[PDB]
């Protein structure tokens, strides 16, 4: 179903630094309907810039401690069917 | 209503799963697209010489050459074969 894919850079250098994945989350596509990114063209389309205002509503999905003062976060909203 | 929105486009390959064409990393993506707020899925190879970007409407790798941007045509990340040759009208130059 649905992943989110996250990715991370440096602020410096701009080097990558992490990529995790979300669990699944099937056909519910609602926590991209808490970030206000309509679905319309954004499935499996782009990475988004990860604002300040979005990493509380991220953080529980992921292992890695999102910090927006050290890196440049991305996520993309990626869809396959079934588990993958 | 979604999942429908899901097979609009083509699902991009994971990194680890791009095959021949040297080891890959996610490059910060810039390029954007006209109908979204996505910047297209990047990657760089060959000491960051090569970029590799996901047309997700084709299914394949847009792929250039860092040093000035120059096309250098497209490529099947299941297998790494060239698709189609480079197309020098084409560049990323304004997004590297
Ligand atoms: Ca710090
Ligand atoms: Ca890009
Ligand atoms: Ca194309
Ligand atoms: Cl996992």
């Amino acid at each position: 179903g649905l992943k989110l894919d996250l990715t991370w850079f440096d602020k410096s250098t701009e080097d990558f630094k992490g990529e995790e994945y979300s669990k699944d989350f099937g056909d519910d596509g609602s926590v991209m309907e808490s970030l206000g990114v309509p679905f319309k063209d954004n499935v499996n389309n782009g990475c988004f810039d990860v604002i300040a205002e979005w990493v509380p509503l991220l953080q529980p999905y992921f292992n890695h401690q999102i910090d927006i003062s050290d890196n440049e976060y991305f996520v993309s909203f990626d869809y396959r069917d079934g588990d993958w | 209503g979604f999942k429908d929105y899901g097979h609009d486009y083509h699902p991009a390959p994971k990194t680890e799963n791009i095959k021949g064409l040297g080891d890959l990393k996610p490059g910060i993506p810039k390029t954007p697209k006209q109908n979204g707020g996505g910047k297209r899925k990047r990657w760089t190879g060959d000491k960051g010489r090569k970029i590799a970007e996901w047309d997700s409407q084709h299914g394949e790798l847009e792929g250039y050459r860092a040093s000035d941007g120059q096309h250098l045509g497209s490529f099947d990340p299941k297998t790494g074969n060239q698709l189609k040759g480079p197309d020098p009208k084409r560049n990323i130059k304004k997004y590297l």
